[PDB]
DNA sequence: GGTCGTGACTGGGAAAACCCTGG
DNA sequence: CCAGGGTTTTCCCAGTCACGACC
């Protein structure tokens, strides 16, 4: 497992990972009690977030993404105290034995939670929601945020996982034909920006209650983690979460009023993020370079100059880079580095970052035409004049797909 | 007692049963024939050897209709074939009246007597009818004009939408849009098709009209072999039916009259050559078991629902699936290559070091901020202007390998992607980018002489090829299907297909994604050969209207969905020997995990209500050739080491031949079966050499030949085992007409020994114990019909994979149809005992091991078809209940060997 | 007076159109104001990310020299907001009255010492991956850090907020000079989208520990409230957080290598979406029409979707082509073309702008016979015809022109 | 054995280009 | 110096060759 380590120490090297080699460790960076991620890692984070937000909500009519409050409050995983209340408590000498365990006693039973599972955000806002979509059924309600999860430490931890949910509300007839249709959506989602789509598996469980999900994992070369769950949990929770009459927990499919299901999904994002760390490098003269797929490379220019003229080059480079930017791609502003490394050392370091294309811009664009570009898949130099180049850029983006 | 023996204390027939089959009086070999025959067991070694004595049966059978066994079921299967018969002898005197000079443009069926007058007929009712149909594939799977002479008047069928303009109707396929055709009986022209356009054969309560088959009667009695059919096309050689594919429907209107004329000489042509050769069908095939049996296999029966249609459109996505990761894998490939050449490196690598590599040149206050950055947009633009220079056209990517630009899509076209976009697997550049090794050499390419392997031993063999002067290499060619006279094409073939499963073709560097692709096309090699005919099935979906009132009144009808049914348009005798040859689904295959969309069996299932009972006729062919040795060499059971290996014979315990050729030869358990069917088919020594060369190559030709002739001279003898049957065969073919011994119906005239004399031996050889299974599947249909109109048991004939027999039933009787089919087992070796003169029968061989009842359609009840394309399986995505297997015990226990309803 | 009905009608609209949810006892303007609402509807998530995404242009995107940071929900004990608790260990705990007075506030303290806590700024952990960050932008001062997300703060319960925060390492010497920069940039930024630019009202102010700053604030009717707060650290930070050797605490400006100056740029993002929300209500001659005018950039939803009168799937179709044409561009869209019952063209227009669509596509059969479509714009609600093939370009072409001005 | 797929070899009028030249 | 002629030089549609799924 040394190319395991030897990809960390490159994730903890060129920014992908924060932190030391101390908690450059399995449990840790696999448990969401990560010590963060670096800058590259957080636009790792945004483009799958992004990718996800066109896959679920753009691209489908009946999704309405939904946001609920960040803690679940009492009455009622972990619990949350003050520390005015808790300050006024324990300056009051006064207090006995008895008030300090009646108020101990309160704040056990009236303690809000940090949440764990986004159904409870769908159970609330559905009827809202309802008359929100003018009682059209099936849809969802979708949202992508950070969850707090008990840390089962052998050695009180709390551990954040970044995590994308959907409840989707469905009539219950074809509640299967819909679970089955999202495994395939979300498996197709999760096997489209991979060099090896083999390591991600699929299995099915069942549930206490009969109920029968399906569970998605990847062959880490340590043995396979949980990245997405799904659990049709039929009709009991809406049940329990609005008791009474059932005039508002209701709808309509084609022409017959029925009472909705519920569907779940729930995907560990970090999870997947280290996961497609471990899908781009794959373990002659080796090259340490990180082959990302061409739609998640958090970077995706590498802009750069040489010696000479450095007024009038680093107009031109200062320009690029802003027409680059008005064009919606990322560029790595590595012109200004003037403590001048060699080709093949900036190259090894722009292509551990996963940085799609490096262009060169040096004296002989200012002379007639011509900028070098290296592809990272490729290692071989090119020609090309500025003005079409930009285009090449988005075409290749656009070419994801 | 019940138990008794045979003089070679082999477990024989219950004295009850045997009294019961035979009638009276028992028997026992002559003193000499019994000393020689003691004597020939012991010179094979295998006299001596103990039997466990397995339970008798004591089960009151059905009394048979007729003293002798053989009469009585002529007399059955006359019966079966009576109203058939009629009809056919009204046929032979059928009139044929002369051409009607208008054909009317009417919806349906118009008749058209004497004088061609236009008569609206909606069901035409003639006894004997003369058939054929004009499919227009150019409107989906519906097709248009049919034809039907008859003893009173021309009857035309044409279709819906052919009277009308265009039109739209519903989508996928009903049985609205097909021919609404006492007993009937159709001959025709492949009336597989016409069965397919008839709407009379799709209703799950079965149905009276039958189809005789003009192809199976003229494979019958004049047909050809492949290789005799392929010769006569080569020394015979020494337009409406392609407009009518390509006529859509307003050209199909608009050459009528001439496609009209066509139809009209064929079926007057075809008429005039059955009724001439009905008598020939009807000597060359005396027995009525013959027409019967045909009768009943001529309309095999699938169900299907909507779950088949998954089966169809998921499958050929997740092909689109692995296609794509398939191409992702090479495209990797590529760009390793490219670093290969920093420094030249290239030029030291064994595969991809004699490419097009070399290099191409080139050819040729906020004021402040705002203002910095207008004046820097101003420039950039400039710089932009600099566009009068350069080639207008331009070079396709200079500096690259020029073997990685000719896979590079060009930058103009707008068929434009990343990468390597252009190259596919067959391309000459993917196997030296798959660096493959051929067992620790590498792959070498050449235009003068194919592919083949390059061994560092220049300064044993395969085909040297000194010209070939690679330095320090012997480069020896590949191996093919066609010898080495013959050069091989792209290395992932068909027949490299085996050699690619046993690790003689694997990369090694890059263990991911270079045994990747290799994998991937290993897997989709079947639904990539497939997919145009398993798309191309004509499913017929069944009307609830006329659906049985058995799944009506079922709670567990499907209302939201429809079901329907597939009709195997499968020749019955379609070939030498008559046997049931399809390509598609009568094939030897089984789903695996590693053929995609291999669940192709997985989707044949019941109606509620209803089930399969499946008979696998085990050892049929074997103990066909084993009772033939038996028979020619004294006339009962395990006569021969051969016959006594057929009767004493356990896989466990390894007694069979298979162990033992396993261990003499050394080859794999499919290839000792291949090798032992071949020698029972009437392998030649040149056929046992290149059958030798086919498989594991750890041996020369000189070792393969001598291994060949060792192995010869121990099965066959001096000619031993097995060379009674032989020579049984040599005196059916010195006969003037070749009769087989279980019917006699003469094989087709290509092979009369009377203008071939002592040649195409091997032919007629498997054509014995083929037409063998023939009558076996045709007497167990009969004897199926015969008890389900004697006991008034539900069922209907299903399909007859080659060995297998598969029934479908009705829920209500499944156990009683299955020991049915146990007494059906049972006369059915007791007919080949009474087709070969034996006066007893073996416990063990008269009843099957088990038989199986289900709700799918599987080889056995205990796989779920775990498939790439049904990953989860029957289990999880369709929750179908596993099936049950049953022995003759299990069925008399739960029966009480009773032949009614209790 | 009636301003406030006019607000409460808008807080109606929100519940009717889903940009706030909630019920009307909850509809308080300091609920509103402090973060104690439910949460808003998913018409006013679209508005908070659109917020978020201009804001994320403006800052992180056009600079050479700041990245973007993500500091986690909780701080680790030992430490010096709520305190993180695990239950079970305190209700087992809790489940003993044998332990006299002082054992219990003694081990309710030895817990309170090893608590974790959610957090109030986004400052610590930047603060924590500075030396991280300046071993990898090679010193070159000025540099910065930011990040856009949730913070939790108690009011007189526990209120969520989202604020984006930037951190700023700077020289010493440029520290007004940058702040000035900051100041503008922030202040332009605000004024760039709301109809009242002058409302926006930017003060000076300094800390007790002489700490330079300043507040902006908008004013709703009810009076100024804050929008976003700059501030100075000073020096004593970055020795807090790292104790010990400075020049590895050194970033250069030239050669001169110094312990770099932190400037803070927090604000709030949901209070400032409820005063756009306030901006964008207008009332246009009982009841006037009223009218959700946001801008362009920030609106919800652009582009609405209807049907005619004539065939019900060929009108589908094409609306349905529209749609998925819509998608592929990347502008937002709103297919509510499946009402059978349909209301007045007056009341489908008045819905469709109580939802800020700005502008609202009708389908007829015309479009059929030539690719027209009608088009009603939001301010003026004038109705054109545009063909089919370029009304996409025509909002890329709205969007980019209201970006450039 | 014969037929219709795919992909390699090539090859000739042509579109642009380069060198030279008439006026 | 600006357009035209002789020679280059690929270039790209098209033909021509081989062998592997099918009949």
């Amino acid at each position: 497992g040394e190319g395991s380590e030897a990809l960390l120490e490159i994730c903890q090297r060129r920014h992908f990972l924060s932190g030391s080699k101390q908690q450059l460790s399995r449990d840790s960076l696999l448990s969401g009690c990560h010590p963060g991620f670096g800058p590259l890692g957080v636009e790792l984070r945004k483009n799958l977030a992004a990718e996800w937000w066109t896959s679920v909500v753009v691209f489908r009519e009946q999704v309405f993404p939904v946001d609920a409050l960040h803690h679940k409050p009492g009455p009622l995983a972990f619990r949350l105290v003050s520390a005015e209340t808790l300050r006024e408590i324990l300056q009051d000498k006064e207090l006995s034995k008895e008030q300090l365990v009646a108020f101990l006693e309160n704040v056990l039973k009236t303690s809000g939670k940090l949440r764990e599972n986004l159904l409870h955000g769908a159970l609330e806002h559905y009827v809202n929601c309802l008359d929100l979509v003018n009682k059209r059924l099936p849809y969802g309600l979708a949202q992508i945020g950070v969850c707090f999860h008990p840390v089962f430490d052998t050695k009180k931890s709390i551990g954040e996982k970044t995590e994308a949910s959907l409840v989707w509300f469905t009539p219950p007839r074809t509640s299967n034909q819909w679970l089955d249709f999202w495994l395939r959506h979300r498996l197709q989602w999760w096997r489209k920006f991979a060099m090896s789509p083999s390591n991600f598996s699929s299995s099915d469980c069942q549930d206490e209650e009969g109920r029968k999900g399906n569970k998605l994992y990847y062959n880490f070369p340590w043995g396979k983690e949980l990245i997405e769950t799904l659990w049709n949990l039929g009709d009991h929770e809406l049940l329990h979460m609005y008791p009474g009459n059932v005039s508002k927990l209701h709808g309509r499919d084609g022409r017959k009023n029925v009472v909705p299901c519920v569907l779940s999904v729930n995907g560990d994002l970090d999870r997947g993020m280290l996961a497609y760390l471990y899908d781009s490098f794959q373990l002659n003269l080796h090259r340490k370079v990180l082959k990302l797929h061409p739609c998640l490379a958090p970077i995706k220019v590498a802009l750069d100059v040489g010696r000479g003229p450095t007024l009038e080059l680093r107009q031109v480079c200062q320009g690029l880079f802003n027409e680059l930017l008005e064009n919606g791609i990322s560029v790595w502003p590595g012109y200004l580095e003037t403590m001048q490394s060699s080709l093949e050392q900036l190259y090894s370091k722009y292509d551990e970052m996963s940085i799609l294309f490096t262009v060169l811009v040096t004296e002989t664009t200012l002379e007639n035409g011509l900028i070098h570009l290296r592809s990272r898949d490729t290692t071989m130099k090119e020609m090309m004049h500025i003005s079409k180049l930009k285009d090449f850029l988005i075409k290749y983006i656009s070419s994801a797909k | 007692g019940q138990l008794r023996h045979n003089p070679l204390d082999i477990q024989m027939l219950s004295r009850g049963l045997h009294e019961q089959i035979f009638g009276q009086g028992g028997e026992m070999p002559g003193e000499a024939a019994v000393r020689r025959s003691v004597e020939h067991l012991q010179k094979h070694g295998l006299w001596g050897q103990p039997a466990v004595p397995l339970p008798d049966v004591e089960l009151r059978l059905p009394p048979l209709y007729g003293d002798n066994l053989d009469q009585h079921f002529r007399l059955l299967a006359q019966k079966q074939s009576l109203p058939y018969l009629e009809a056919a002898n009204l046929l032979l005197q059928a009139q044929l009246p002369p051409k009607p000079p208008a054909w009317a443009w009417a919806e349906g069926w118009t008749r058209y007597g004497p004088e061609g007058e236009a008569v609206p007929v909606a069901i035409p009712e003639e006894r004997a009818l003369v058939f054929a149909v004009a499919v227009c594939l150019a409107e989906g799977t519906c097709p248009t004009l049919a034809v039907a002479i008859s003893p009173s008047a021309w009857y035309s069928w044409c279709s819906q939408r052919l009277v009308e303009e265009r039109y739209s109707w519903t989508s996928q396929l009903s049985p609205a849009d097909l021919i609404p055709l006492q007993e009937q009986l159709v001959v025709g022209h492949n009336v597989s098709f016409d069965r397919a356009h008839i709407r009379e054969q799709y209703l799950i309560q079965g149905s009276r009209m039958r189809f005789l088959d003009t192809m199976s009667m003229h494979m019958a009695i004049s047909g050809l072999s492949s290789f005799q059919r392929s010769l006569w096309i080569a020394a015979k050689q020494g337009e409406p039916r392609e407009l009518f594919v390509k006529g859509t429907m307003k050209d199909i209107r608009e050459n009528f009259q001439d496609l009209m004329q066509y139809c009209a000489q064929d079926v007057w042509a075809t008429h005039e050559v059955f009724q001439q050769q009905l008598p020939l069908f009807l000597e060359r095939c005396p027995h009525p078991v013959t027409l019967a049996g045909m009768l009943e296999m001529g309309v095999s029966y699938l169900p299907v629902n909507q779950n088949w249609e998954r089966y169809l459109a998921e499958a050929q996505g997740t092909y689109e699936e692995l296609q794509r990761e398939m191409k992702k894998s090479l495209m990797d490939l590529a760009n390793d290559a490219c670093q290969l050449l920093s420094g030249e490196r290239y030029k030291e690598d064994p595969w991809l070091w004699d490419l097009e590599w070399d290099l191409q040149e080139f050819k040729q206050s906020e004021e402040e901020e705002f203002q910095q950055d207008v004046m820097a947009r101003a420039c950039l633009q400039k710089l932009k202007g600099t566009t009068e220079l350069l080639p207008k056209r331009p070079q396709h990517l200079p500096g690259h390998p020029g073997w990685y630009r000719k896979l590079c899509p060009r930058l103009d076209d707008p068929a434009w992607t990343p990468g390597p976009s252009l190259l596919s697997l067959q391309m000459r550049v993917t196997p030296k980018l798959m660096a493959l090794t051929w067992d620790g050499f590498p792959l070498h390419y050449s235009e003068r002489h194919g592919w083949g392997y390059l061994v560092p031993g220049r300064r044993h063999g395969n085909g040297p090829y000194n010209d070939v002067d690679i330095p320090g290499c012997w480069f020896f060619k590949l191996p093919h299907k066609d010898g080495n006279s013959c050069n091989v094409g792209s290395p992932f073939a068909k027949d490299f297909l085996p050699k690619m499963e046993d690790g003689t073709l694997q990369a090694g560097p890059g263990g991911a994604s270079g045994p990747r692709a290799l994998e991937i096309n290993k897997m989709i090699s079947f639904w990539r050969n497939a997919h145009k005919r398993i798309s191309s099935q004509m499913v017929v979906w069944l009307p609830r209207s006329a659906l049985p009132r058995a799944v009506i009144r079922h709670p567990d009808y499907d209302e939201e969905g429809l079901y329907g049914a597939i009709l195997p348009q499968v020749v019955t005798a379609g070939t030498i020997t008559r046997r049931a040859v399809e390509p598609t689904w009568l094939t030897a295959s089984n789903a695996r995990p590693d053929r995609v969309g291999s669940e192709l069996k997985a989707m044949v299932q019941a109606p509620p209500g209803y089930t399969l009972v499946g008979a696998d006729v085990d050892s049929q062919e074997l103990w066909i050739a084993a009772v033939l040795g038996d028979a020619h060499f004294a006339g009962m059971h395990g006569c021969t080491a051969f016959g006594w290996m057929t009767l004493q014979g356990r896989k466990s315990r390894g007694t069979d031949l298979h162990s033992k050729t396993a261990t003499t030869v050394g080859i794999s358990r499919e290839h000792a079966k291949i090798f032992n069917y071949g020698r029972i088919y009437g392998a030649g020594q040149p056929f046992a050499e290149r059958l030798l060369m086919q498989f594991n190559h750890r041996l020369t030709q000189q070792e393969a030949a001598e291994k060949a002739q060792q192995m010869y001279a121990a099965t066959k003898g001096l000619r031993g085992t097995e060379s009674e049957m032989f020579n049984k065969l040599e005196s059916i073919a010195t006969s003037d007409i070749p009769r087989t011994p279980v019917l006699g119906c003469c094989i087709s005239r290509a092979l009369e020994p009377s203008a071939v004399q002592e040649e195409f031996m091997t032919s007629r050889v498997n054509w014995v114990v083929q037409s063998s299974a023939v009558d076996y599947l045709h007497l167990m249909l009969v004897a199926m019909k015969w008890l389900f109109e004697e006991f008034a048991i539900d069922g209907r004939f299903c399909i007859s994979i080659h060995d297998e027999v598969r029934y479908l039933v009705r829920e209500e009787d499944r156990y009683r149809a299955a020991l049915a089919l146990q007494i059906t087992n049972l006369l059915t070796r007791c007919m080949f005992a009474y087709k070969l003169g034996l006066n007893d029968l073996p416990q063990s061989v008269a009843f099957f091991s088990a038989v199986d009842i289900d709700r799918c359609l599987r080889k056995e009840v205990t796989m779920d078809c775990k498939t790439p394309s049904n990953p989860t399986g029957m289990e999880r995505r369709y929750g179908i209940p596993q099936g049950e297997a049953l022995d003759i015990y299990q069925i008399i226990e739960l029966t009480k060997g009773s032949l009614e309803k209790r």
